[PDB]
RNA sequence: GGGCGUGUGGCGUAGUCGAGCGCGCUCCCUUAGCAUGGGAGAGGUCUCCGGUUCGAUUCCGGACUCGUCCGCCA
RNA sequence: UCAUCUAGACAGCCGGACGGUGGCCAUGGAAGUCGGAAUCCGCUAAGGAGUGUGUAACAACUCACCGGCCGAAUGAACUAG
């Protein structure tokens, strides 16, 4: 029924992900189940399910998966069917199944593995080392729809104990690291997706998604284990060294900025750990890419990139804080990039953008990275002009205007100049006279509690009555 | 997911199915794979009704649907209307429309908030749409295509429009609908995108010949991730 | 019909023999279609191959745009004007013979259909039902 | 001896019925991995004609690629090369007789 | 339908098994006109495919193409 | 018309089917089996300087020959009713 030998694999002598003596790899060309092992399978029905899984067509793959699930559901009848041999074969195919583009295939595969673990509890211990990292990768996924059922099922498998879940991270941290390393470095878009059946695009898109999930898993690993960084520093270094994580930070292209955001979270984690400070080259490379990302941000795609911008600013403030803005020193044109970014960012209003700008301004002012009068004051004023034009056409605007004012007032406080104060008063007056639904809206009025003295407000009210 | 499905070989799923947030409608003469796609992806939370509209297997082009209401043509029989009333939840309202154009899926492109209609519909039908669906209505054509339901796919998150559409028409329709719109193709280049696929907040179902860049455009514009 | 049929069709009374000229309902720039053949028709001595509603025919554009004239192309009959019976027993008919242009797989050359189409044609061809305004 | 090993490895993959393009991708991956057998094989493979070309070092540095038929034994493949040499020698002899008369 | 013969450079045309000339125009020189001549140029899968030979334009077999000749009824 | 035959024939099973010798030329090799010639002895009950499969060449297997069981006719080529 099954013929041939994986002679090349025997020469290779690499078990890859698998620690059970069976090579497990994400790539299509290798890691396919060995023919002899498939022959060793307990039943003809099992052999057929495996052949269908091997076949490329999704509809056929799904039908086979459904059949496999049915066998698992009737565990008492099929306990004999399930065997260590089946488990070894399943592990090798499972890795390919998780990488599969189709959502249902992934969801079913995770469900199948969890069901198997519950039924075979205490008998899958040998295979747990192979299974758990893959299961965890599914649980932490960029896509919420696949991840949530998987996470709930995992908790149910472990009898709803959070501590057990945390323990799993600690027990498999080395294994998780190997998996993350393999995805980040060993895997390539070409390995993940066949060149003939897939375009240059999509293959790249797929690779980015897979690595992003691994990065998310990595962030989780750091959070779960404080000591993980120290024990596996060499592995962590290589993963960080690889440009692929950095390649993820591209804002020029890609459907979502979520992947870019995930990397930003990792960078903040590196800063909190001090791992990036400990290894200088990685930190420098990350900073350079972040500066490049600022260039990538453009007016044409600003609407898409606007939610992500406040997050970038907060990260910049932290990196900027480090070492008195050595981050700026790394790039000669970094200041120019920031100024260009500022103009692009201001044109599209975003929630939290002003707060980030003020925080960045505070970080810059210690080293005078941005001149208050030359660049920041005009920029803040331009932001007010933009806000006044958008009065409150897409409210939200009301909170944004208040957010700007609070930050602008603090920015104004650090001027000690009459002209700056006069400009602030004039801008406030211009916004107030033009008005909008702000008098009607309690929230807008309450949020901007004061931009002028109470007596001045009374004087303005008196002036309005006095005015013709 | 944009789920690859065929209706017995047909790569046009919007013709034979109508998908909203609250319910789904499928034709009675359907294959096991075609039913299994909606049963697996939708789950048990959302009812799937096997229905016939006016004696026809085509139901997506005959009916226009919303989470608040469903519109059916005059030719729909009392048995089909009673079966839809029993199978559907109590929240949705089903009302017959007495209007000459009579193919409501072709005539009306609608979502939860805002709707695009054929320009030449009757005023009583426009008020009936605004009453039953609770949806504000605009009479507009997509670059001269009067069949806005066939030539647009619309959801709450975003919209896919006809590929040969003027850019000025794209920002005009985008500002009018308050959602981002992308010109694109479905089912290996077929122009009829609304007939090509169905979409809601978390699911899109398309034909098997829909290629990978087209599917990527679908999931990008409808934010299904 | 033949290849691109989505299901089967009950027998409709044949109303369009070979040589019939019908209106061209779509917006492809052709004015009339001249029927030269019916797909799936049988063989009998002296009997003309006739078409009904929902049938796919071979047709030439006798009047219209010069890049559509002087060549044969497939067409789909959408309006019949000869009265036929349904299984609910209503006898119905349009007031003109009308068809649209298609490829051998059945997708329309044009983009919109003016006037009504029959449900026996709209059920059998989904692209016609997609571009159709009103289905009766 | 090495040639026989190479053939067995390639044959095993073919016996599996794996896609020929897929087999080639694997060979490339093994070369990156540093597998010795993988290194020997030239990357383009005439699987259609069932011939694999493997580089053989001239001196036990320069390597001469030699096409090997998968079906034939390594020694059999060698005999065929010898046979081509033999035929060429026969042709040369005929040419030598021909030249004097032809020149006249 | 059948028979017989035919196929060379952009054009015409010479070929005994060991592709030349002329015409078109590439360049240069040359012109009191009623615009020539001269000198070096480019230009072929010898209709195509197989075998023989040592090598076929050359011999042979097949196919394509063209041109001739003869052919249904009362 | 040739042959074999109760001193054991032809089918069917079972056993041996060997040395000189890897005979002489020729080949990168060819040892019975790519070919060219010769084609002889020993031991024999019997075994070809080989009938095929067979390997790079080997090795290996089988033959046509001899033997136990069987006990009596049989094999090849050709002719014409
Ligand atoms: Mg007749």
């Amino acid at each position: 029924s099954f013929g041939g030998i994986n002679t090349f694999q025997q020469y290779n002598t690499d078990l890859g992900l698998g620690h059970n003596g069976v090579r497990i790899s994400l790539n299509y060309f290798d890691g396919l189940p060995d023919p002899s092992l498939l022959n060793s399978l307990y039943s003809n029905e099992l052999k057929l399910i495996f052949k269908s899984l091997l076949k490329r067509d999704e509809t056929t793959k799904e039908k086979a998966l459904m059949d496999l699930s049915n066998l698992i559901s009737d565990f008492n009848q099929n306990e004999y069917f399930f065997n260590d041999i089946f488990l070894l074969c399943w592990s090798q195919i499972y890795a390919k199944l998780i990488i599969s583009d189709y959502k249902v295939i992934r969801l079913q595969s995770h469900q199948i593995t969890i069901m198997l673990v519950k039924s075979l509890r205490k008998k899958i211990s040998k295979f747990l080392k192979d299974f758990i990292p893959l299961i965890l990768l599914g649980t932490c996924e960029l896509d919420y729809s696949v991840s949530k059922p998987s996470l709930n099922e995992l908790t149910e498998c472990f009898n709803k104990d959070p501590a057990k879940i945390n323990a799993l991270w600690a027990v498999f941290q080395e294994q998780l690291l190997n998996l993350v390393k393999e995805i980040v470095v060993n895997e390539n878009e070409d390995t993940i997706s066949d060149e003939r059946y897939s375009s240059k695009e999509e293959s790249e898109f797929r690779y980015h998604r897979v690595i992003a999930s691994a990065v998310l898993l990595l962030i989780k690993l750091f959070v779960h284990n404080k000591d993980v960084s120290e024990r596996n520093s060499s592995s962590l270094k290589v993963i960080l060294s690889d440009e692929s994580i950095w390649k993820l930070l591209n804002l020029k292209n890609g459907q979502n900025t979520n992947a870019y955001e995930t990397v930003l979270r990792l960078i903040d984690v590196l800063y909190t750990r001090g791992y990036m400070p400990s290894h200088k080259n990685i930190m420098k490379l990350a900073v350079k890419k972040l500066l490049k990302s600022l260039t990538h941000i453009t007016s044409k795609n600003i609407l898409k990139v606007c939610p992500v911008l406040p997050s970038i600013l907060n990260l910049l403030a932290t990196l900027d804080d480090y070492e008195d803005g050595t981050i700026w020193s790394y790039d000669k044109s970094s200041k120019e990039k920031v100024l260009k970014f500022l103009s692009v960012s201001r044109t599209s209003p975003s929630p939290g953008f002003f707060n980030a700008v003020f925080a960045l301004y505070s970080s810059t002012k210690r080293h005078s990275f941005l001149d208050y009068y030359l660049e920041w004051l005009p920029f803040w004023q331009k932001s007010v002009q933009r806000l006044n034009e958008k009065g409150f056409s897409a409210r939200n605007s009301a909170e944004v205007l208040n957010e700007f004012w609070t930050n602008f007032l603090k920015f104004a406080e650090d001027s000690s100049e009459e002209r700056v104060k006069k400009m602030v008063e004039s801008e406030i007056f211009n916004s107030l006279s033009c008005g909008k639904s702000l008098s009607e809206y309690t929230k807008l009025n309450q949020t901007l509690s004061g931009v002028f003295p109470p007596d001045k407000w009374e004087r303005e009210i008196e002036d309005y009555f006095t005015s013709d | 997911m944009a789920t690859r499905t065929q209706f017995e070989n047909s790569n046009e799923i919007g013709v034979f199915s109508k998908l909203t947030n609250t319910y789904c409608l499928v034709a009675v003469g359907g294959s096991e794979n075609f039913y299994s796609a909606f049963e697996a992806e939708l789950g048990d939370a959302i009812p799937i009704v096997h229905t016939t509209i006016a004696g026809t297997r085509i139901i997506g082009r005959m009916t226009a649907g919303n989470r608040r209401g469903l519109l059916v043509p005059t030719q729909t029989t009392d048995q089909e209307l009673q079966h839809l009333r029993n199978s559907l939840p109590d929240s949705v309202k089903i009302q017959r429309v007495e209007e000459r154009l009579s193919a409501l899926g072709n005539v009306i492109c609608c979502n939860d908030y805002v709707a695009l209609v054929h320009p030449d519909i009757d005023r009583e039908t426009e008020e009936l749409i605004s009453d039953v669906l609770g949806v504000e209505v605009f009479r507009q054509t997509i670059s001269g295509n009067i069949l806005v339901g066939s030539y647009c796919s619309l959801s709450n998150q975003g919209g896919l429009v006809h590929p040969q559409t003027s850019v000025q028409d794209q920002e005009e329709l985008s500002s009018l609908l308050q959602v981002p719109l992308v010109a694109g193709t479905v089912n290996r280049g077929s122009s009829v995108v609304g007939a090509g696929m169905v979409v809601n907040d978390y699911l899109a179902v398309t034909g098997l010949d829909t290629t990978a860049p087209e599917l990527s455009v679908i999931e990008s514009i409808f934010r299904l991730q | 019909s033949g290849n691109g049929a989505q299901g089967t069709k009950f027998r409709i009374s044949l109303g369009l023999p070979v040589g019939a000229i019908m209106n061209c309902a779509d917006n492809s720039g052709a004015r009339n279609l001249y029927i030269i053949a019916v797909k799936g028709s049988g063989s009998r001595l002296n009997r003309l191959p006739a078409a009904s509603l929902g049938d796919m025919v071979m047709a030439t554009v006798k009047k219209g745009k010069p890049e559509l004239r002087k060549k044969v192309m497939p067409a789909i009959v959408v309006r019949q004007a000869k009265s036929w019976r349904r299984r609910d027993g209503v006898f119905l008919y349009f007031e003109d013979n009308a068809g649209v242009i298609a490829n051998p797989k059945g997708e329309m050359k044009g983009s919109a259909i003016t006037g009504p189409v029959g449900k026996e044609c709209a059920d059998l061809w989904p692209r016609v039902a997609s571009n159709s305004g009103v289905v009766v | 001896p090495l040639i026989e090993e190479v053939k067995l490895a390639v044959q095993g993959l073919i016996d599996q019925q794996m896609d020929w393009n897929t087999i080639e991708k694997l060979i490339k991956s093994e070369q990156k991995k540093g597998n010795r057998i993988a290194q020997l094989l030239n990357l383009p493979l005439n699987l259609k004609q069932n011939k694999i070309s493997v580089k053989l070092d001239l001196s036990s540095n320069e390597k001469i690629n030699v096409t090997i038929d998968l079906g034939l034994s390594a020694y059999a493949n060698a005999t065929e090369y010898f046979n081509i040499k033999k035929t060429s020698a026969q042709k040369q002899k005929k040419v030598e007789k021909n030249v004097g008369k032809a020149m006249k």
